[PDB]
């Protein structure tokens, strides 16, 4: 791919997301979603492998069904309201259709089946672009329509996403599938608090974006795709293993790291509304996310798996990858707890 | 929650009313913590590229500290502004609606009765 | 809800203008030039009242005055107008450019027998003013009282009392 | 009602002619033929060029659909904006054509 | 520059003619003094009804009759 | 027609307001013949 | 609501159920998706032309063009699948189960 | 029975959908989609949308379904119970809705549907010397500057994406 | 988040197409201009909760103009009762509803 | 799925065992139908009759669970003469767990199902008594 064409395609993705974010018309939301899908399709086809083609086909079919359901919801709201302003919807059927459309777009369970599939078949940079940038626009659309969101449906989707993400990440050996199931659990966390306080949804979105960016940047820097190469990383560079141990510690919500910051705040907005069973259940389920993070830290940094003879050659060459914002994202994702009230800038 | 408050002056990082509040001091503990975070990020940047951590790249570490302190100062100013906005809205809503917040008759302990549960 | 107020059949009875479309299109410019005041009064009443039932009498005046137009055609200029409206009536699109000589003869007869001047381009499409005696409807949409808005924000911004008040944080 | 009548008349004349052409010499008596082309045993290989010119036609057809209402749109009051948007649409069409030209898109079906 | 232009006029006259026509089409409306005539021709077409205004008492510019001297004129369109 | 049906008010508007509403085509040609309905609502579209 | 609204919504529903149950091919599912888009087009333009929404008449053409562009993209993906396994069967797209 | 013409057309429309929702073959599915597109163009023709109906004929049928069948001819090499079964099932439910809404004149599945003709909800006025839908589309350049910009950029990006992803290198 | 770029920058991108009572080409009015106008001038600036609990009358009127549920329900009742009395023989159509009216103009 | 729970809860505790047993059997049958539908969708059976057999097995197992739980809870609340007590629902939950063990033809699953289902049913009765909400309406 040409650098100019790749740059133009990336700005097209950014323009589509911005168009969804800044528009006050439903047709422009739909237009931005199609812009985003059409411009992100070739990034998944960067290597021209059969797995990339199948992943792009599955992503295309799921996004097409989601966009068509979104247009059906827009048309129903047009009929029953006579206007296009992006605000609360004026039909429960249109609200339900739009909610399941955005759940299919975000990868919420039980529409999650493409997320561990697709992320396995695409490169690491494209998977990072997916799992971080593609989740901004549907979360904005969910933010704007929360007066019409059914509570039962969104809480069912949240608990299903958290449980299925934990039980799915409990099994994998590949890193990309682990990050996919972790993403599913995290969006269950973010949507569980949406109807009570969306500022916590914004805070959890930002923290999840920083953590996923740090982990994917570490994986790109070490060129690791399975757990065994991540185990091998201890011989080549120990500082990378220390960084992935600290980041995986923070991703599990272990205090005093910054990953304790979102979910705890979420509990603080759900015991105010006298809902005690749900946050306790969600923390108990997120213990499984902590479990497979602990398994990864056991394999990587807390022990030393055996290495090979050719690794000695890799001792003679310094790394030359542009590890952009890796120290900043490592610091920001782990020592951000003593600046917890800064979330008030998102209110 | 505050979505209707910042609906007539949109996309303003720090509005005019934010200038009525005292700015944070340069010796703030939070500003010092953010500068320490910037220094730690500079040390990590030195470490992951196989450089002497405390020796190499003094200008890079200084730029890290300065950029972190700049961003943190602006973020802290916005945070105190929005907390002041929260308090102002709360007090205005309490003052505007006196019937929903009745003053309670604050009794002393000679009139109130508390059940005694012995430990034995 | 309410009962729709509807005028009786005696209020809707008037002597119609029983002519075809080509008859009206032949004498459209002179009808606009001569019968302007009741037409403009009726159209202003229709656009201000937003109700046909409140304008019926004004409409009757139109159906009077237009008739008083055509009678003056019948008394003096019957034959050139007959030829002109027949020539207009022949063509499918009722084009004015296909009947120039009959229009010239009809206009000459009208001018030298009644003193009517045909309007030029854009004269009929002007916006004019109307002096009328009926008062302006203060509530044409029948709108009820608007809801009272929320009280606005006022006063200077004091700093937050004891900082954020979020758990153990002092500021 | 006139257009539906004309469509039905054309359709019924077409199927009457097809039935006559397909069945009139069927009533004649003749002798049958056995069940048996250069590529009978070979499979059809895919060619990217025909699919490429098909999708190029589809995209240019969509931009033609966007460009179509110009005769109605020329009667507007914002003449500067209409002229700018029309010229921008045709310029983007020409830019797409030139970019397909430069990247060897129109090769061997030029 | 002149050698390049003669070269492309030798090899590809079709592209040269197309680019010349496109450049003329994109620079000529900004120079011809007849665009404003198109604008007020499109403005002067009466698609809707000219609904009259209620006479408050002081409107000297608006006419009282279609044949009155007040209001806009159309002699320029009649002559051009 | 509705002298027998109980609880029916003749001429009851379906709108809460007293403003004049332009009559829908079914409100005008509801009780007329089929050919009048066809000429009124499809005469312009079906005219060649 | 009107009768044609029921018929168009039922058409959208049966095309959605046709999409969600793959039989053998992928071209058939793509055709079902374009049928869904066509039903959306018809419903939107019926609602728009019924209520005399003048400006909104610009909308369904866009609803065509964008979605039609998407259809082209889908076709290309199918061709890529046809370049790998020689057929557009959906039972060859299972390389990512492990 | 003439006054239900649009409704009658709508039946064929949903019937055509069961032509390709059962998915017999891409050629027969394309034929069913062609019939459904023609019927839908007739439906929007009966509502006054002449330009949009000819958009359906010019761009959907002659533009996009041509490419769909053209790519179909490069696959599904030439030479069931389930296809006929779901066709019969869908036809039976469709005629059940037809019979019920022609019987009791008011049904419901998700929304309340009325059993009268389509002619009732029409407008009694006249549009004047222009077609309202025609000027609504014609306002694409005068009013829809942003829509034109994003659509043109989308089509250009789509051309780039299409010729990029099928290179294979 | 909904970043109001348009209101901050003063530009207009899609506000002209959001509602139905907006400015139209040749000032063509929609069939429910007045109802939606009244609903909009009610619900302006009072919030969604007060909008949905305070002028439900205007929103019901606008929805009735949009979909005409009660109008065709009343038409169904009238036509059904007319058909029943026609079958029972106690009613006949007048000559002006049969096609011999020699209408108004 | 809200009318089934409503028709189960509107019967007072320990009054009519037949209606409570029927309501709990209907709720269990609905849950088993959902589980069987997801099982035959996600994991395709090798034959149509195999799919019908699996659907019937899941539906009958869950219906037996519901019937045994409702019957045992109502009988215990009748014979122990206290309707507002979570111990009755704990006994019913352990009876349902023993039914699960009898259906799956094992003992350890039966014991674990007794313990956890008795705890869950006692929690459900406690939430019904104290008005605990899992899908709480946002009031702050």
């Amino acid at each position: 791919m040409n650098p100019i064409i790749l740059i133009i395609i990336l700005m097209t993705v950014m323009l589509g997301t911005i168009i969804v974010m800044i528009s006050t018309h439903w047709l422009l939301i739909w237009i931005g979603f199609e812009m985003n899908m059409l411009a992100i399709i070739p990034i998944m086809m960067k290597k021209h492998n059969p797995r990339a083609t199948e992943a792009s086909t599955k992503y295309f079919l799921t996004q097409s069904t989601a966009s068509m359901l979104l247009m059906m919801a827009i048309i129903i709201n047009l009929m029953f309201s006579g206007q296009w302003t992006v605000m609360k919807l004026f039909n429960p059927m249109a609200s339900m259709l739009m909610t399941m459309a955005l759940a299919m777009k975000l990868g919420m369970a039980p529409f999650h089946f493409w997320v561990p599939e697709v992320t396995q078949g695409i490169p690491l940079s494209s998977g990072l672009i997916l799992l971080t940038w593609q989740k901004l626009a549907p979360m904005s659309v969910l933010y704007q329509i929360l007066p019409s969101i059914n509570l039962d449906l969104i809480l069912t989707l949240s608990i299903l996403s958290i449980t299925i993400g934990g039980w799915g990440g409990l099994n994998q050996t590949q890193l990309r599938k682990i990050m996919a199931y972790s993403s599913i659990a995290h969006m269950g966390w973010m949507t569980a608090v949406l109807l009570y306080n969306p500022t916590m949804t914004l805070l959890n979105l930002i923290i999840y974006i920083i953590m996923t960016s740090t982990m994917f940047t570490l994986f790109m820097a070490n060129s690791t795709t399975t757990t065994l190469s991540l185990s091998h990383t201890w011989n080549k560079a120990p500082i990378m293993t220390i960084l992935v141990l600290i980041t995986l510690l923070s991703m599990g919500g272990l205090p005093p790291l910054s990953g304790f910051m979102p979910k705890w705040m979420i509990i603080q907005e759900m015991t105010k509304n006298d809902s005690i069973i749900l946050p306790t259940l969600m923390a108990i389920t997120a213990l499984l996310n902590l479990y497979f993070y602990m398994r990864l830290t056991y394999s990587t940094a807390l022990t030393m798996f055996p290495s090979t003879n050719n690794m000695k050659m890799k001792w003679q060459f310094p790394t030359t990858k542009r590890m952009t914002l890796l120290p900043t994202m490592t610091v920001l994702s782990t020592m951000l707890l003593p600046l917890t009230p800064i979330l008030s800038i998102l209110e | 929650m505050m979505t209707g408050r910042q609906a007539r002056a949109p996309l303003q990082f720090l509005p005019d009313e934010a200038r009525s509040l005292p700015p944070p001091k340069l010796t703030d503990p939070r500003l010092a913590y953010i500068g320490f975070l910037g220094y730690c990020s500079g040390l990590i940047d030195n470490a992951i590229r196989r450089r002497p951590v405390l020796s190499a790249g003094l200008h890079r570490q200084f730029l890290y500290i300065t950029s972190f302190v700049f961003v943190g100062y602006y973020l802290l100013k916005r945070q105190d502004y929005m907390y002041a906005v929260r308090d102002h809205d709360m007090f205005s809503y309490i003052k505007s609606h006196p019937e929903d917040f009745p003053e309670k008759d604050k009794k002393t302990y000679r009139e109130v009765f508390e059940e005694f549960h012995p430990v034995r | 809800p309410g009962i729709v107020e509807l005028p009786s059949l005696e209020d809707l009875k008037v002597q119609e203008v029983k002519v075809s479309s080509s008859v009206l299109k032949a004498a459209a410019h002179h009808y606009g030039a001569q019968c302007d005041k009741p037409n403009k009064e009726f159209m202003l009443c229709r656009w201000e009242e937003k109700d046909p039932r409140r304008c019926l009498e004004e409409g009757k005046l139109v159906n009077q005055c237009a008739l008083e137009f055509f009678r003056q055609i019948k008394r003096h200029c019957a034959e050139p107008f007959t030829e002109y409206w027949t020539c207009i009536d022949y063509s499918g699109l009722q084009l004015f450019r296909r009947c120039r000589k009959e229009q010239a003869q009809f206009d000459k007869c009208v001018l030298d027998k009644l003193g009517w001047v045909r309007p030029d381009l854009g004269e009929l499409s002007k916006v004019t003013k109307v002096k009328t005696d009926r008062p302006l409807p203060e509530n044409p949409y029948h709108s009820r009282a608007r809801p009272e808005p929320n009280p606005e924000v006022e006063g200077d911004l004091k700093p937050a009392r004891h900082g954020s008040r979020l758990f153990f944080w002092t500021m | 009602m006139n257009l539906m009548i004309t469509l039905l008349t054309n359709f019924t004349l077409a199927t009457l002619l097809v039935t006559i052409a397909f069945w009139l010499p069927q009533l004649n008596v003749y002798s049958e033929k056995t069940s048996p082309d250069p590529m009978g045993s070979a499979r059809l290989p895919f060619s990217m060029k025909f699919f490429l010119v098909a999708i190029t036609f589809l995209l240019f057809d969509l931009e033609i659909a966007l460009l179509l209402p110009l005769p109605w749109a020329s009667q507007t009051t914002n003449l500067n904006t209409m002229l700018t948007m029309a010229l921008l649409l045709i310029f983007l069409l020409a830019v797409s054509l030139a970019y397909e030209w430069t990247q060897k898109g129109l090769e061997w079906t030029e | 520059v002149a050698a390049f232009l003669k070269n492309v006029w030798a090899k590809e006259p079709v592209l040269v003619a197309s680019f010349a026509i496109a450049g003329l089409a994109v620079i000529l409306p900004t120079l011809s003094p007849y665009t404003k005539y198109s604008l007020m021709i499109n403005r002067a077409t009466p698609y809707n009804y000219p609904v009259p205004l209620r006479d408050d008492g002081n409107m000297p510019d608006v006419p009282s009759h279609p044949q009155d001297p007040q209001g806009p004129s159309l002699e320029w369109l009649k002559r051009l | 027609i509705m002298k027998d049906v109980p609880g029916w008010k003749v001429g009851e508007s379906v709108f809460h307001t007293t403003r004049w509403v332009t009559p829908m085509m079914g409100e005008l040609y509801g009780l007329r013949t089929g050919e009048e309905i066809l000429s009124s609502t499809y005469g312009f579209i079906w005219y060649t | 609501m009107s009768l044609v609204y029921m018929n168009i919504m039922m058409a959208f529903t049966v095309s959605l159920t046709g999409l969600l149950m793959y039989r053998s091919h992928l071209m058939s599912s793509l055709l079902c998706l374009e049928g869904m888009m066509l039903s959306l087009f018809i419903l939107a333009t019926l609602m728009i032309l019924n209520s005399h929404f003048t400006l909104a008449s610009m909308m369904p053409i866009i609803l065509l063009v964008f979605a039609a562009c998407e259809a082209a993209l889908g076709l290309s993906l199918l061709v890529m699948v046809s370049n790998t396994y020689g057929t557009d069967y959906v039972q060859n797209l299972n390389l990512l189960q492990c | 029975m003439m006054t239900y013409i649009v409704f009658i057309l709508s039946i064929i429309f949903v019937m055509g959908f069961v032509g390709f929702s059962s998915k017999p073959s891409p050629i027969y599915g394309g034929l069913g989609l062609i019939v459904s597109g023609g019927v839908g163009c007739g439906i929007v023709l009966n509502f006054g949308g002449s330009f949009l109906g000819l958009m359906v004929f010019l761009i959907y049928l002659g533009g996009m379904m041509v490419v769909f069948g053209y790519t179909t001819a490069m696959a599904t090499e030439q030479y069931n119970k389930v296809v006929l079964g779901t066709f019969i099932t869908g036809l039976l439910m469709e005629f059940l809705m037809v019979y019920y809404v022609l019987k009791d004149k008011e049904v419901e599945i998700v929304f309340k549907f009325n059993g009268m003709g389509d002619w009732v909800i029409y407008d009694t006025g006249d549009s004047g010397f222009f077609s309202e839908e025609a000027m609504g589309i014609a306002a694409l350049y005068s009013y829809g500057t942003w829509l034109v910009i994003v659509t043109g950029w989308s089509l250009l990006i789509g051309v780039v994406v299409i010729m990029e992803i099928t290179r294979g290198n | 988040p909904f970043f109001d770029v348009q209101k901050k920058l003063g530009v207009d991108l899609d506000h002209w197409m959001t509602i139905q009572s907006a400015e139209q080409p040749h000032r063509i009015p929609a069939r429910c201009h007045a109802f939606e106008k009244e609903w909009i001038e009610c619900a302006h600036g009072i919030g969604s909760i007060r909008a949905e609990k305070e002028c439900k009358i205007e929103f019901e009127d606008f929805r009735e103009c949009l979909l005409r549920q009660k109008t065709m329900k009343r038409l169904n009742a009238i036509k059904r009762q007319r058909d029943k009395l026609i079958k029972e023989g106690k009613y006949t159509p007048p000559p002006h509803h049969s096609g011999q009216e020699d209408l108004r103009p | 799925a809200k009318t089934l729970l409503h028709q189960y809860w509107d019967i007072p505790e320990g009054t009519e065992c037949h209606r409570k047993t029927y309501a709990a059997t209907s709720i269990g049958g609905a849950s088993g139908l959902v589980v069987s539908a997801y099982s035959v969708a996600l994991k395709t059976p090798t034959s149509f009759l195999e799919g019908v057999a699996r659907t019937g097995r899941y539906t009958f197992t869950a219906a037996a669970i519901g019937a045994i739980f409702g019957l045992t809870s109502c009988i215990s609340a009748q014979v122990r003469e206290k309707p507002d007590d979570p111990l009755n629902y704990l006994i019913g939950g352990c009876a349902g767990g023993l039914t699960l063990g009898a259906r799956t033809r094992s003992y350890g699953i039966g014991a674990a199902a007794c313990a956890y289902m008795g705890l869950t049913a006692a929690l459900v009765k406690m939430g019904q008594l104290e008005g605990w909400k899992v899908f709480a309406e946002p009031k702050v």
